[PDB]
Formats: C-alpha cells, structure tokens, sequence
C-alpha cells in the first residue's frame, strides 16, 4: 500500500483543512496575468499568494516541531 | 519499591553464609566426614562430592519453608499507610523461619544472648 | 576493507580450540605446571604455542560454526588428558 | 485547603533486628512516596509549565537519587565486609 | 458510624488541622448533623463561625473529616 | 466547492464593505508577515 | 487526556489558516505539549537509569 | 485539649518564634481562648498587638499553635 | 477538566488585558506589536524552561 | 474495524521465561518495523517502556541466575 | 520572592499594550528573570554531578 | 522496503526542482527515514549490549 | 525589597541620560533601535557563560 | 553512495550550470531589458534552491551515517 | 549503505559475541578438569 | 581596564543619543567587549574539562 | 561588601599521626563549606548574577570548587586501593 | 594609555573619509562593521 | 596573502564613498574573505575533532 | 598578481560587459553579490 | 579512469604479519596523501569560491571523517577482541 | 615574526637511569608551562583577539595544546596498567 | 598521518602480555619461585614483592633495547 505517517497525517491534515488553494491561486494567476492593470484583480491574485505563503509556512515548522520531540526519544533510547 | 530489590539482592549475596551457617546443613555435613574419619579413610570418597550429597538433603528439606516466603510476599496486600503494621506484616513473613528456629535451638542459650517472641538475629549463633 | 579485521577475527576463534587441546599438558609436566609457572605469564605461552602449531590456515575461516560446540570441548579435553597422561 | 499531622506516632523496640527493621520501613516508605509525588507533578499539567514549580521539582529528583544511590553503595560495602572476612 | 463499631487503643489516637476556604465551620457541623457522624465526644474544636478548625480522634474519624472538608471545600 | 480562508474573507469584506487598492494591498501584507512570524515562532 | 484536545485544534486551524487569534491558541498548545512530551521522556529515563546502576553494582 | 490528657517527660519540650502578617496576637488569643484551647500555665509571651512571639510547651501544643498561626495568613 | 497551563495563562493575558481590541480593529500598527510581543514572549517563554527539562537528567 | 479475542519448577520457569523474552523482543521487532508506529510520540513512549522494562528483566533474571550458581561452588569446594 | 515583581509588571502591559517605556521595562524585567532561572538550573545540577561522582568513584 | 518509495520521489524534485507541494511531500518522506533509521541503530545496540552483559557476569 | 539590576541599569540609562525624550519621531525611533539592540548585545554575552558554567 | 546522492542533482537536470552562464552572458551583454531582467531573476533563483537542496541532503545524510557508525561501540 | 551497514552492522557483533562466547567455554572447560584432577 | 572605558562611553551617547560619530564609535567599543567576553569564557573552559580527563583517565 | 583577612595560621603539635589528620579534616571541611555557602550568596544576591564582569569571577570558583573535592577524592580513592592491594597479597 | 583594536582601525578608516554626503557616509559604515563582527563569532564558537 | 589585498582596496573608498564600480569590488573582496576565513575554521575543528576521537575510543 | 576567485569573476563579468540607467545598474548588482554570498555560506555551516 | 586488479588470489603467507604491515602501509599513504589532497583544497582561493567545487571539497571532507573513524572502531574492537582471549 | 632552533642534542651514555626521566619530566613541565602563559597573553591581549589574521592562529595553539597533554596522559595510563597486570598475578 | 597513532595506541594496549612473553622476565619469575620452593617455604616471601624485584632486574637488562626504538620512531 502506499502507506501514511503521522507526520504524513498532520501534513495532509493541512491539505484536507484546505480544499481548493493549490488550484484555486491558479486561477487567479489566469485571472490577473491576462489584463495586468485591474485593480479587483491585483488584490485578488494578492489576497491569494498571502494566505498560500502563511499556509505553505505552517505546513513546514509544524514538521519540525514534530520532528524534534521524536528525535529527543530515540536519543533518550540508550 | 526500590527498597525490595536492593533487600532480595543482598539476599541473593548473603546465601553462600546463610546456608553455611544458619540452616541444617551443619548437621549433615560434619557428620558425613565423620563416617570417613571414623572409617579410618583420608581421602575416600573425596569430600568435595560428600558435601554435594549433604546440600541436596539440606536443600530438599529447607525448600518448603522457603516456599512459604514467596506466597506471603509475592501478594499485592502490601500497601499499609502506616509503617508499623508494614513492619510487623513482614515480621509475620519470616515467622515460619523463626517458628522453625525456636523449635530446634535451645531455650535458655536464646534468652542470655537477647539479654544482651524473640529476635531472629538472637537466636542464631545459638542454634 | 572488511577483510582484515576478519582474518584476526577466524584467528582469536581458532585459537580457543588450540588452547583447549594443549591446556592440560601444562597441568601435567614437571617443568611446565602451575608450582613451576605463575599465573600472568601462562596464558600468553598457552595461546601462542598452540597459534603456531594450528594445522589449518589462519586466514580461512574455521570449519568450527555451530555444528556442537559443548560436546567439542569435551573431545578435545579429552583427547587432552589423553596427551598429559601419555606424555 | 491544606492538613498537616502533627501525632508521629512511636513503638517499643528491645532487640537490635527491629531497628534495622524500621529503617527498612521507612526507607520503602520514603521511596514509595517520592517515586509517586514527582508522578504526580508531572501528570498535572499545569505543574509542568511554571518555572517556579519546575525547579522545585528539578531538585526533587536529585533528592531522590542521591539518597538511593546513597543507600545503594553503603549496603554494597556491608555486604563486602561480611563477604570477606568469611573467605579469608 | 453507623453500620460497625471500630475499637483502637489508647495510643493511636492522631489528629490535625485543617483549613477551609469557602465553607464555614458551622455548616460543616451542620452537615455533620445532617448525615449523623456528629460524635458529641470528640467534638471539632475552632471558633464556631470561621475556617480553621482542630480535630482529634480515632484514624477512621479523622481520615473521614479531613477527606470530606478537603472535598467540599474544593467543590464550593 | 468554493473553499475560504479569512484572507479570502478579509478580501470579502474588502468586496461587500485608487485608494482601495492601496488600503487592500498593504492590509494584505499585513497578516503575510504577521502569521507568518508566528508559524515560524514554531523552532 | 491531552492527546484529544491536542487532536481537537488543529483541524479548526486545517479549515482556517489565517486566523491570528487560533493560531497564537494553538502554538500555545503545541509548544506546550513539546513541553510535556519529552519531560515525560526524562523523567522516565532517571527512573531506569537508577534501577540499573543496582544490578551495575551487585553483579 | 479536651479530648485527651497527653504526658511527656521534661526534656521534650519545645521552643517556637514565629511572626504572623496580617493578624494581631490579641486576636488570635481570641482564638485560643473562645475555641477552648487556652492554657493558662504556659500562655503566648509576647506584646498584645504585634505579630511576633513566643511559645514553649508539649510538642503536641507548640506544633498546634504554629500550624493553627500560619494557616490564618494564607486566609487573610 | 477544561485544562490551562501557564503557558495558555500568558496568551490569556493578552485576552483579558485587551478590551474591545479583538473587536475594533474589524470594526492597524497596534494590532501589529501588540501581536508581535505576544509571540515574542510566549517564546521566551517556551525556552527558559526547556533548559531545565534538560537538566533533569 | 478492529477485533479481540479472549482465552521440578525450575523445568516450568525456564519454559516459562523462554518465550517471555521472545514475544516481547518481537513486539518491539514489528513495532519498529511497522513504520506508522515509530513516528507517533505516544507509541513511542510506550515503546521505551517496553524496552526499558526489557532490559531489566533479563538483567535480573541474569544476576540472579549468577548469585544462584554463586552460592554453590563456596559451599562445594567448603 | 522575584516571581512577585514578576507578576506585577506583565498586568499594565496587557491594559496598555502601546506604551513605549513600559515595554523597554518590562522587556529588561523578563530577560533578567530569563537570566535567573537558568543560573539556578545550571548551578544545582553540578552540585549533583559531583555528589554523583563519589559513588562513582567508590563504587 | 522503505528504501525504495524513498528512491522514487527524488527523481522528480531533480527534474524540478522548483515544485512547492514536492519539497513538502520530500520533507515529510526524509524527516520520516531519519526518525526509522536511528532507531533501528539504537534498537540492534541494546540486543548486543545486554548480550555481552551475560557473558560478562559469568566470565 | 523592590530589586533592579544590570539590565535595568542599562535599560534606564537610555531614559535617564536625556532630559525629556519621553514626553517631547526619528529620533526616538533610532533611540529605541539603540535600546533594544544593547539588551540583545548584553543577554547574549552572559547566557554564554550561563551555558559554559557546567 | 555519496557521490550518487550528489550526482542525482546533476543527472536530474542537463546543463542548468552552462545555462545560467549564456543568461547572464546576455546580462553582461544587454543590462536594459526587462524580459531579461525577470528571465535573469527566474533563472537564478532557481540555482540557490538547487544547490542548498543539494547540500543540505547530504548535510542529513551525513549525520544518518554518523549514527551507524557510532553504535558500533 | 544504510541498509549495506545495517547487516554489517549485526555482522561484526555477532561474531564478536561468538568468539568470547567460544574463548569464556574453553575456559570453564580445562578449569573443570583442572579442579576434578585436584579431587 | 577594559571595563573602565567600557563603562566611559555609554554616558555621551546617553545624554546625547544623536551624533552619528558616536554611536558608531560606541558600537566599534560593545562588539569589541562581545568578541572578549566569550574568549575568555571559552579559554577557562578547555582548562577545565581537559584538568577533569586527567582523573576521568586515572580513576 | 567591605572585607577583612585574617592573617594567623596558628601551630599546635600533633602529637600522633591521628592528631595530624584531624587537623587535615577539619581546615579541609572548613574550605568546602564556606566555598559553597559563598557561591549560593553570589547566586542569591540577584544583583551579582546579572552584571558582566562578576561572572567569569563566579565561573572560577566554580571550577574551582569541582577541581579541588575531585583531587581529594580520586587521592584518597587510590590511597584506600592501596591499603587493600597490601592486605591481600 | 587608551587601548586601540581593529574594529577600532576598520572604523578608522570609515571616518576620516570626511548633507546626503553624510547621510549616505552612515550607511556604508553601519554595514562593513555588522559584517566584520559575525565573521569571528563562529570562529569563536569553535574553539570547543 | 588575501588579507593584503583586502587591506588595499577599503582606502580608496575611503577616499571616495561614492564610486559605484569600487564599493562593488570592496563587497566582492570581503565577502570572498568571509568565506575564506569561516573554511578555515570549519577545517582545522574536524581535524581536531578525529583526533580527539581515537584518544577518546581507546581511553 | 591579485587572486580572483568565482565571485571575483562574476564582478568581472559585470565590469568588462561594458542616471536611470546607471542606477538600476548597481540595483541589479548589489543584489546578486549577497546572492552569492549565502549560497557558499550554505555549504560552510554544513562542514562541521 | 581508475584501474582495477581483477586476480585477487590469495598469495599464501608466512604469517600474518607481513599482511598486517602491508595493510598499514597501503593505508598510511592513503590518509596521508588525503589529508593534503583537501588541505591544499581549502588553501587555494580559486577552490573554494566555486560552489561545484566548494560541495565536492564538503564530499571529500566527509569521506575522509567516516573513514578513518571505520578504521578506528574496527581495530579498537580487534584490540578488544584479542585481549579478552589473552588474559584469562 | 620571532623564531629559534638549536640543532644538535645532547647525547651521551649514561648506565644511570633516573636522570634521564628527569630530563624526559622537566622537558615536559617545561614546554607544558610556557605555552599555557603563551595562550594567555595572547587571550588577555586585546589587541590579538579582535583581528582575523591572528585569531587563525589563536585556534591552532588551543588544539596543539590539547592533542599534547591528553597523549600523555592515555601514555602513561597504559603504562602504569602494564606494570600492574604483572604485579598483581 | 593519523592512523600511526592508532597502530600506536593499539601497540601501546598489548605491551604486557609481550612483557609476559617476549622479553626475559620468564628466567627471572620461574627461577625465583623455584628458590621459594626448593626452601619449603610456601607463601613467604609473598610473591607480589618477587614479581617486582624479578622485573626492576629485566627491565635494567632490556633498556637499551627498548630505547633505540624510541629515538628511532
């Protein structure tokens, strides 16, 4: 099977909690790269990227917080 | 709890002296190299196998009393809130032992050497 | 380079049989027993003596993997004692 | 609210084994407690968060384990000394 | 209390003190009253409307004040 | 399904409430780097 | 029982990852259960490491 | 102490200072008077309205008057 | 129980010392630092301890 | 969906701590080949219990083995 | 007795969290405490550690 | 066989590396690989340490 | 006792060396870029022998 | 092993190195276009993620390594 | 090599355990002679 | 000595928090006092652990 | 804050080798006393802790009071492994 | 006798160079010496 | 002997902060001595560290 | 003769490659400089 | 390119010695000439400003700390192994 | 730039033996001595520790120190222990 | 360079066994015990001290043996 962790679970988590972001700043992307002068699309593809960059963030420092404490474990093996 | 181990390790470490001194196999093993001496024989049968058949006797018979230290032991009725009924719990652990030195050491030797029921540490160089 | 620790490794197993078969002519001969010989220096005479006389080559590996090792011991005990008794 | 004792209560002893025989108590006593305590502190969450209340229970453990490797060791030397002269 | 009738000697008589918080002495007393382990010969000695209070008497009585005021005053 | 953030609702606030696109731009920017610095508290 | 409201918050921020006053909540948890995860790891630890120094030292 | 007559020999006693905060000495000789455990042959010595005395006593009493002395200030 | 630590005690304060700030600013620089400590903090916070949890052992 | 099912000493101690060793060296073998179950923190630490509690067990049985065999060669050679 | 002023300075802050000379005071009250607590934590534990090295040593 | 469905996924960052979700997904397949490889190195060291811990009490 | 130390000397030297900056904004601005860059200067150079003491 | 998790890097593209080298060839050629301003600033953005995922996965895999080695002993 | 020293990894400490395994029974083995000798 | 003119220049840009020479002399003098610092923290600390191998080798 | 010295170091004959080693006790218990009650005064005055040029000063003492009951102890380890070498023979 | 070092030189050299003539003259300054000061602090650092 | 052409292009620029091409050159000078001194740095630890490991193994 | 290593190299590549022109020139140039620098400083704190 | 020796036999051998020594010489040499051959890496400025040839040089520094720590557990554990037979 | 050598060592026979160890004991007190003062002042230096050039060496002396001693130590650890596996029996 | 300390250390941990074996301690031990026996003296003159004054006189006979090596290595 293709199998899942559980860093894979909190990671996907993110990407269940989301639905549509990783298509959906695509279409802004069509949206604002055709005619590059609207301002109801400037802050549209702009309200996009912001919460892809603080949703692509705490998808990666949730890791290693969840990395550290499982390495103090095998550390505290022997 | 860490008190327990540390009890049944010196235990373990102090057996050799306690079987060599305090149980019966004084009476098995002085006697056995008395028929030898009393044969007139040296070193025939060659002691260091006579004292193996002196510690199986004396083994087979002091087993039942060490079998009577585990079943009081081994129970989950140890928790006393207060220490002295703990301490007189396993006073009555080893008074099977005790029973069994009173019953075979003699009387007044016990009570001059207490002078300093009775204690177990007392009564054995008079047993 | 895995090889060299292994063929000093074949040799420290090879040589525990060589000492169990040559360890009693040393209790046995009146030049050679405890009264004559300490203590720190008999167990390096032992090992070594039987390292040069070992008929197998050293780097091979030992024919000696768990086929039954206990009862081995007591062949080459035996044939030991056998060895002090005639010599 | 909080509930001190202040009755310790106390018993005759006439033989030498009984005052070996009270230590043993109260050292098991003392081990079966403290073993728990510190539990218990670090279950309560709460108690594992303030500092304040951190370093007491820091201080704790090296209370507990100076105390039994103490009585660890002493023992070990007791034993040695009845091991000895009964080997000569 | 009740349903049996414990007997100790004389030399195991223990006792403490206690403090409540939100819970006056004269309701506990009257919650004493109430269930019926009032014992008028080893009474609660303390000023009859404050929070600090001595008692004295048999383990089983003790053990049973102290557990019921360090549980009451938790919940009120 | 059309999914939200509270960065596509701040923006739905910005639609139902030249200078609007010079409030909304920097008021963008400004939770890109606020919940940004929190998520990277983290280590 | 912490476990659950540890599995409880993340999934409110999984639907909403831009609220400032839920994520500072939840940093405040799971740090705090960083806290609590190897201080138990620690604790555990002692309480083997004193229980074989006695065989270390009866053997 | 109204329940029971406690008997030590000489060399017990015990000796006590201690200085409460937020309570006078004449009020809590109040307390010992009112609630019963006033004893007039070894009474409290110090100034009636202050924090700081002195007590010597029983080791039933000297441990009584100093837990029943420090849970008051956690109380007012 | 509904469980608190000191932690959540220090995130707190900046919940109760506020008043209606949580409220006002939907109904901006304030809302920037007084976020900005609040994080800063609760780090510190988060590692004045974990030297001592370290120390146990 | 998860499922459960219910059900000389010395010749039956030896027999007895046979697979007392066995088992619980296995489960920690397919706890820590099972991938899912070492990434969890909670598993974790019950696994450093398992192998803390492991390691004194035949520590004790060993040295007691040791001091059992140790209290008869004085008595023999006397 | 520290942890008393400690808990005094964090309260006006959270009533005013714009004061410029309140933070700068409070900001150098945190980090001194920052500085306390792991001066303790880092002094007891040598005073383990060499009580630690004499059964060690003996042993 | 973990090894292998590590080996597939970093043959597509190589030819771009550039994709946001892939670095992700990498990170959360390594980080995974880090934490089963140690501890398969501390679990072998315990089974020989207390394998020699035998033979050095009857030695 | 009411107790300051080193960093409240330090921190309050920034106050108390001018008259009235208080109460009388690039000026402040780099003032308080001064301050709180001398206290991350001097809780580094102890924490080091904080973390070198054992 | 080593050198084939680093030579994975410079299979898994063909000639990145010699093709930021002709862009800024241009740069140094013509600096005044802004399609080769933005092609410069996509080209070479893309060479410190190439090289920082290039040495920081060596840089995990080295300390995997050192802890196989050390619990020999 | 993680999997290439693993079973090397295992490979050096098992035979290492089998040659004091082997050493330690020589020994028990010509001391057992040497004290029935003795009688 | 050091410390004396540590201890000199800090009052100047205290009561004058303005001049652009000053505050870059001042900077040039507390980095200077950060690099000595911690060299002479670090330089007693080999002296220690290398006068504690000595009796970890002997005991 | 304001300091004295002492500066006497008196003479009293010994008048056996136990007599000496008393001596050698109490002037060494002495010093690991008063070193580790100042090292807690240096901790507990919150003001010493917090100024630069006092903690190197503190960091001595400190490896200092290691170094010297680790000498003492290692010595006097060795000398007792020296009586029981000589008592077995 | 007061001590000079080299950040003491660097800065020497910084100023004796000489209105947005001084103001672009504490930019460059502020930027050579936070420079120059990490560059021994890990060197620093590893000696242990 | 990177230091002497170092310490020969920051004089020039004192004479003229406001060249263009020269600040350019001075950047591309000390940031290539940045990274020359911190690898010899980084070098002689691992050859102290490997050294410092054999004694360490067979102490 | 003066050392000039890669980074030297690229400053000479933008040197002998040839208001708001000359401007944006440095704008560019300022940058890719730092660019340079923390990708070799990536690889050094990785040594140890 | 490289070179390989494809005919490994085993040259049969007097004793081992003459192996050991000609093991401890063919890897002397090698360690020797490794620890200039990255020595002299660093010491060059156009070697190091390179990043392709700064990661190789980051390569060869950790082939060269992984080795002769792979040679200094293996012989410590020979060491280890010949004197528990040797002491008895 | 300051630097000496002597060349030719002192060589002779001598059947007399503790001589020789203490010129092996104070050659070594010697050159251990002058090197700890040697990094001293070069630490309490302020002018040493700040500039790049000598901080490069300033890292090589605390290492060539610390490789010197240590070998002497592990040296005469193993020697000692050789003389008393054989005294011991 | 570095692994001609490790054939040091590892030449430095066998040293006594070739104490024991290789050099001629094994005339002076065995003709000592052999001066104890011959006497009938069993346990006098506690062997521990006849260890040490057969080896101060095998150590002053292989000296300058030994110490060309020194000077040679």
């Amino acid at each position: 099977t293709p199998w899942s962790g559980y860093l894979d679970d909190v990671s996907a988590k993110f990407d269940t909690g989301v639905d549509n972001l990783q298509t959906q700043v695509t279409e802004a992307l069509d949206k604002l790269a055709a005619k590059p002068s609207d301002p109801a699309l400037l802050a549209a593809y702009q309200s996009k990227l912001s919460e892809y960059n603080l949703y692509r963030n705490a998808q990666s420092n949730t890791v290693k917080v969840f990395k550290d404490i499982d390495a103090a474990i095998i550390q505290n093996f022997r | 709890n860490d008190i327990s181990l540390i009890a049944l390790l010196a235990f373990s470490t102090l057996l050799p002296f306690i079987i060599a001194s305090g149980t019966c196999f004084v009476k098995f093993s002085i006697v056995f190299v008395m028929v030898r001496n009393a044969l007139g024989l040296q070193q025939i049968p060659s002691n260091m196998t006579l004292n193996g058949v002196a510690l199986l006797l004396s083994m087979f018979v002091m087993w039942p009393i060490m079998h009577d230290a585990y079943v009081y032991f081994e129970d989950e009725d140890v928790t006393f809130n207060d220490i002295s009924s703990l301490s007189k719990h396993v006073d009555e652990g080893l008074d099977g032992y005790r029973d069994y030195l009173i019953k075979y050491s003699d009387r007044e030797l016990v009570q001059f050497f207490e002078n300093a029921k009775p204690s177990i540490f007392a009564l054995l160089p008079a047993y | 380079f895995y090889a060299l620790y292994f063929e000093i490794h074949h040799l420290v197993a090879s040589a525990a049989l060589g000492f169990a078969r040559v360890a009693p002519i040393f209790f046995f001969l009146p030049f050679l027993n405890s009264g004559v010989l300490s203590g720190a220096p008999r167990n390096a005479i032992i090992i070594l003596v039987a390292l040069g006389v070992w008929p197998h080559a050293l780097n091979e590996a030992p024919p000696f993997l768990s086929v039954a090792m206990i009862p081995l011991v007591l062949q080459e005990a035996a044939v030991g004692v056998m060895l002090g008794c005639l010599l | 609210g909080q509930a001190v004792n202040i009755r310790s209560m106390e018993t005759d002893i006439v033989s030498l084994d009984d005052r070996l025989l009270q230590a043993f108590s109260g050292s098991a006593i003392a081990t079966a407690v403290d073993k728990q305590t510190i539990t218990n502190r670090i279950e309560d969450p709460n108690l594992v968060t303030d500092p304040k209340e951190l370093a007491i229970s820091q201080e704790m453990i090296s209370d507990y384990n100076l105390y039994v490797s103490m009585v660890s060791t002493l023992t070990r030397k007791g034993v040695g000394a009845v091991e000895t002269l009964l080997r000569s | 209390d009740g349903q049996a009738i414990y007997i100790y000697d004389a030399s195991e008589m223990r006792n403490a003190v206690v403090s409540l918080r939100n819970v006056s002495l004269n309701e506990f007393n009257n919650f004493l009253k109430r269930s019926g382990l009032y014992n008028k010969n080893y009474p609660l000695r303390g000023d009859n409307r404050k929070g600090t209070f001595y008692v004295s008497g048999p383990p089983v009585y003790v053990d049973m004040v102290v557990n019921a005021a360090t549980m009451m005053d938790k919940q009120n």
